[PDB]
This record gives C-alpha cells, structure tokens and sequence, in this order.
RNA sequence: UUAG
RNA sequence: UUAG
C-alpha cells in the first residue's frame, strides 16, 4: 500500500511537471515518462538529503550556543573563585571594623551574590539547550528516500504499467502517453473464458477469407487497384487481386518494417510515412505453463513477482490464474520483453518454475506437461504487441493514419476525386488505440467511409 | 497546479538536475559531502562541550553562602549612612546594589536618600567620579 | 510504373 | 481473374 501509493504520486508529480512546468522537451529531444520520472525520484532524493542537512545544522547552531554558554560558565565560576577568597579574607579581618572595612565585607558579598545567580540563570539555560539537543537526536528524518526493497517493489509497478503500454516508460511521451484515459469504460475488467478467438471466428462466418495468403504489394491508381499476393505455403504461386478498393489492416509494426514487406505503388506519401515512424510500436509477451495438477491458491487470479534489478522488472514480473484448469500464464514486459525473445523455451520456462519454486516449495512445483512461449516481435505478421504514444508523436499522428489516400490522375489533366486506399486498425483510432474494441470502431469507421464515397450517402441530402 | 503533498519540485531543482546527464549525481553527491562536514563537525563540538562540563564538576557550591535576613528600618544611623555614600561611589545609581549593601534599607529610601542628604555628603561629586570609570 |  |  505504501509503494503503490508512492508509486501513483510519482506519476501525478510526472503530470506536474509537464503541464505546469512545460518540462516536454530537453536538449531538442522530447520528454519521455521515463526521463521525468527519473528526474523526480532524484528530487525527493535531493530533498531527503536537504532536509536531514538542515537538521544537522539545527543540532550545531544549537550546540554553538552551548559552547558559548558553558565558555561563559566557566569564566564566571573562576570570577566566583576570586571573589569568595578576597570575601573570606576580608571576613577574616576580625571587628571592630572601620567603616571601609565593613564597607568591603558588605560590598564583596553582594557582588558574589549577584554573580552566584547569574551562573543559576546560565545553569538554567544550560539545562533547557541540553534537553533541546536530545529531542532533536532522538528526531531524526528520513534517512532514505527508498531503500533497496522500496524500489524493487516500485520497479514491479513500474513495470506493470510497461506491460499496460507494452513499452519501456523511456519510449513513452511524458505529455500525451495518458491521453486516452479519459475516454475509459465504466465497469470492472474482464476476460473471455472459453478464449477471446470465439469472437473473430464468429465473426468471420459469412466472408469470403483467403487464408495462407501474403499481401507483397499493393497498387493503388485512378481507375483502381490491384493487389499481389502470394501462396504462404509456396512463394512462387501468385495472385492478382483488382478491386475499387483497398482496405489496410496491417499492424503498424508490418508498416514499420524496412525494408518493407509490403510495397505501396505509388509510394505512400510523406505525411504517411513520417507518422508511421513517429508513431511507437511496443511488444509484450507470454508464457503458458500447462500442469497436470494445480499447487498454486485458485482463489487467486493473479499474483506477482518482484525483480532483483530495475533492469530485469519486466522479467516474468506477473502470473495469471482465471481458467478453471491447470494452468499458469508469466506474462514478460518493458525491456525484458524484446531480450526474451532470443532466449530459447527451456530457459524461460526453467526461470519460470525456478521462481515458483521459491514462492511454493522447491517441492511443490512438478514439471509442466505443455508450454508455449509467444514471440510477438519476431512474428512477421505482427512486428509487435500494439501501439504506444512514442515521445516525439502525438494523437494527431492516429489520425493521420486514417486518413485514405486519393492516387492522382492517369490521363493528364483529368479529375481525381475520389479516393482508393483505406486504412483501418488497432493503431488507427485516436481514442481508443491498442485495444480489441478500437479495431473493432476502426472497422466499422471505414466500412461507413467506404459505403459513403461509393455506393453515395443518401441520408445527406 | 500543484505538486502531490510531500512531492518536491521547483523550477529552480529541475534545470539543476537536468542541465545534462550527470548533473543529478553531482548535485546529489556534493549534499552527501556536505553532510559528511556537518556530521564530524558535531562530533567534534559534543567533545569540546564534554570538556567544559567536566571544567564545571562541583560548579560553585563550594562558593555559596548563607543568606542573612534583616528587615528594613526607617531610621539612619551614622553606619548606615557611611555604607550608603561608598556604595555610591562604587556602584553609581543603581538603587538595588545600594540597598542590599546596607541590608536593611529599602530601594525607595535609597533615592529619599539622595535627595535628604543632597549636600552634606557632597552627593553630586560622588556621582562626578563614579563617572570616571 | 499510377505502362504510354 | 482475361476483375465486373
Ligand atoms: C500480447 C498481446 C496482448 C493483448 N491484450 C489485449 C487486452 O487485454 N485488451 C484489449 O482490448 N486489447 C489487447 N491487445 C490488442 C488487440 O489484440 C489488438 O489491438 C487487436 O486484436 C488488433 O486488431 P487489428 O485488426 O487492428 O490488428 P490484427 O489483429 O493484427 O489484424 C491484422 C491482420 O493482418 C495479417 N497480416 C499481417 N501482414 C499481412 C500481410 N503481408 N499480408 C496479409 N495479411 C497480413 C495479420 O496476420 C493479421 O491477421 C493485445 C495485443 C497483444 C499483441
């Protein structure tokens, strides 16, 4: 409770300093949440370090006035001294007395009266400043910021919010990476338990779907399109898809690929491309552990584990259980995500029970019947996870992704009013990017754009 | 529009920490110096205020004497009177001195005194060369 | 090559 | 699909 409240004041610090401090651009590069986090962690680190020097100073400013005092104490008590012996001596002068004499006895006496209350009032102060001194030792600050585990454990949450964006918080843009949290549904969160692919394949009953086949090149022109395509199974085998035209569906991260694996005829236009780079494209991956027999807690959906290092946070940091069956789900993300990727089964899958070793008994742990390991980066149909607000891009880059593409004319000097390649998908969609439900709007977005510039809007009119 | 409670953040610190790559190490390293000067600093005046209270050990208990009560009286006698003009010439106009000098005196009738006596004890001389120290 |  |  104590971290993961520090660990959400963190990020409104990070807020903070962007909208009221304009901290979204340092050394002609942008700001990434990262960066601003860093930033702020090192400023309670220097504040931490403010405040215990001040209280140290307190502690000698006070101690100086007692070096003061006690040197005046001193300095009194040897006066007091002298001026009892040259009392008593003048005391011992035995009466009758002249006047003088008297005079001297009476006159010492209250000079040594006078001075023997001055060392009270000293030895007054002295007691309170002394007393002032062990209520300031015994109250010490903070002595650190964080300790070790303060920050593996903030390294967790840190990471758990790298696996929500599928990216290092060092790719993320401090000043738009939330943009879309207000558009958020009401409701708890949930999953599909009969697995999430019952949606697509129900979707897909009616269509005409040419399975196996690889898009190489898309053409795009006046009079219309022509799309080529190849057998996945055997490369040499080609079609030629014509149509009026094309819609492009293509993860962001195929569109990033270079050199391309799908080529556009004529080239897509610099506003195209320019925001296909600036765009971010994050990864995330999973692990599936299959047992015969389940030794973890089935009240519990989901329990963490915390890395050594802030390197290795996103390094199988999360396990889910919401099957009713055997089975363990290591999710890996940030920095880890990419690195894994070039790390064969048998290791993961041997870091993954090493882990639940440790959290269930050495004993408790049997080796798992099936396992399977997605690499999402690697996989050539994806080139990722989904997208992500990459410091240096913006919502308006979304946008700039839907937007379709009129070719120019054939024949010189004809009209092209319409257009012929269209573009939809997760990293489409403006307020609702990364997401299932905001494919699903972008599909639906351009299938009305489409209707509407083709077979005409009658409902204009 | 405001930092999180207990969160530190000035426009000061920030361009300090961020003015390059280790900039945050520097400043950050240049306080644990710092606090590493005041540390020993305070070891080393808790030894010297150790010393002078051992100096004081016993303090001047052994320099205290018994207090003597006596009450006032209206009347001056000629001893009274002669303690009263060498108390002024040691101790100036401060009345409460005067007074307990004489013991039985009180501070009012010191300055009746002064003003009784204004002549016949040459009282303003006496004052001249108090003056004079 | 948005083949002319 | 020698797209209609
Ligand atoms: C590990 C992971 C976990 C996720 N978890 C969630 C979640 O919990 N909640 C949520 O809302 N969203 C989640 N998402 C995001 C969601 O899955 C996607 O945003 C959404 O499914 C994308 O839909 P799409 O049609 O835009 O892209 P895609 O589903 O990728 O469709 C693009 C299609 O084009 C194919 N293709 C690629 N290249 C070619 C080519 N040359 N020729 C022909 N076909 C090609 C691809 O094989 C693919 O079938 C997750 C994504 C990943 C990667």
């Amino acid at each position: 409770e104590m971290v993961e409240q520090e660990f959400n004041r963190l990020l409104e610090a990070t807020s903070y300093l962007s909208h009221q401090l304009d901290f979204n651009v340092l050394n002609n590069k942008p700001v990434s949440l990262g960066q601003a986090l860093e930033v702020v962690i090192q400023l309670q680190e220097k504040h931490v370090k403010d405040e215990q020097i001040e209280h140290w100073k307190k502690i000698v400013k006070t101690q100086e006035e007692l070096k003061e005092l006690l040197n005046k104490m001193v300095n009194l008590k040897e006066k007091i001294k002298e001026l009892h012996q040259q009392y008593k001596e003048a005391s011992e002068v035995k009466p009758p007395r002249d006047i003088t004499a008297e005079f001297l006895v009476k006159s010492k006496h209250r000079d040594l009266t006078a001075l023997c209350k001055e060392y009270d009032e000293l030895a007054e102060t002295q007691g309170k400043l002394e007393e002032k001194l062990q209520e300031l030792e015994a109250n010490p600050p903070s002595d650190v910021y964080l300790s070790s585990r303060d920050r593996q454990i903030l390294d967790w949450h840190f990471a758990n919010l790298e696996f929500a964006n599928a990216t290092p918080l060092s790719t993320l843009s401090l000043k738009h990476w939330d943009q879309d949290d207000d558009f958020e549904f009401t409701g708890s969160h949930l999953t599909v338990r009969n697995g999430y692919s019952c949606v697509p394949v129900a979707l897909a009953e009616g269509l005409d779907i040419k399975l196996n086949t690889a898009v190489r090149q898309v053409r795009y022109t006046a009079s219309g399109c022509e799309v080529i395509a190849v057998n996945t199974r055997s490369t040499s085998q080609t079609f030629i898809y014509k149509c009026d035209a094309v819609l492009c569906t293509l993860p962001l991260g195929v569109l990033k690929q270079q050199p391309p694996a799908v080529q556009f005829v004529p080239p897509l236009p610099e506003w195209k491309t320019s925001a296909v780079q600036r765009m971010g494209f994050g990864n995330l991956n999973k692990v599936v552990l299959c047992f015969d027999r389940v030794f973890w807690d089935p009240s519990v959906n989901l329990f963490g584990h915390v890395g050594s290092t802030t390197a290795s946070r996103g390094e199988l940091f999360l396990f889910w259980n919401l099957y009713k069956a055997p089975i363990l789900l290591a999710l890996v993300a940030g920095e880890a995500a990419g690195i894994m990727e070039n790390i064969s089964d048998d290791v993961i899958v041997g870091r993954c029970l090493a882990i639940l070793k440790g959290i269930f008994g050495s004993s408790a742990v049997p080796q798992p019947k099936e396992t399977v390991v997605s690499r999402w980066r690697a996989d050539p149909w994806a080139r990722g996870s989904y997208s992500y607000v990459a410091a240096g891009s913006s919502g308006n880059d979304y946008d700039l992704m839907a937007q379709p593409i009129t070719p120019g004319p054939s024949i010189p000097g004809a009209p092209q009013p319409i257009p012929r390649l269209f573009f939809a998908g997760e990293h489409t969609i403006r307020n609702y990017p990364a997401t299932v439900h905001g494919a699903l709007l972008s599909g639906l977005r351009e299938a009305g754009r489409i209707a509407d510039q083709f077979l005409g809007a009658m409902y204009t009119l | 529009r405001k930092p999180p409670k207990g969160m530190f953040l000035s426009q000061e610190d920030v361009e300090a920490v961020s003015a390059n790559a280790t900039a945050a190490t520097t400043v950050l390293r240049q306080l644990d110096m710092e606090l590493v000067s005041v540390k020993r600093q305070i070891q080393n005046i808790k030894q010297t205020n150790s010393a002078l209270k051992e100096k004081l050990d016993g303090g001047i208990e052994p320099y205290r004497l018994p207090e003597v009560i006596q009450k006032c009286n209206a009347r001056w006698t000629t001893e009274e009177q002669l303690l009263a003009v060498q108390a002024i010439r040691k101790y100036g106009r401060d009345f409460q001195a005067i007074s307990d000098v004489i013991g039985n005196k009180s501070v009012v009738q010191v300055k009746n005194f002064f003003v009784n006596y204004r002549r016949r004890f040459n009282i303003d001389e006496v004052l001249q060369e108090w003056e004079a120290e």
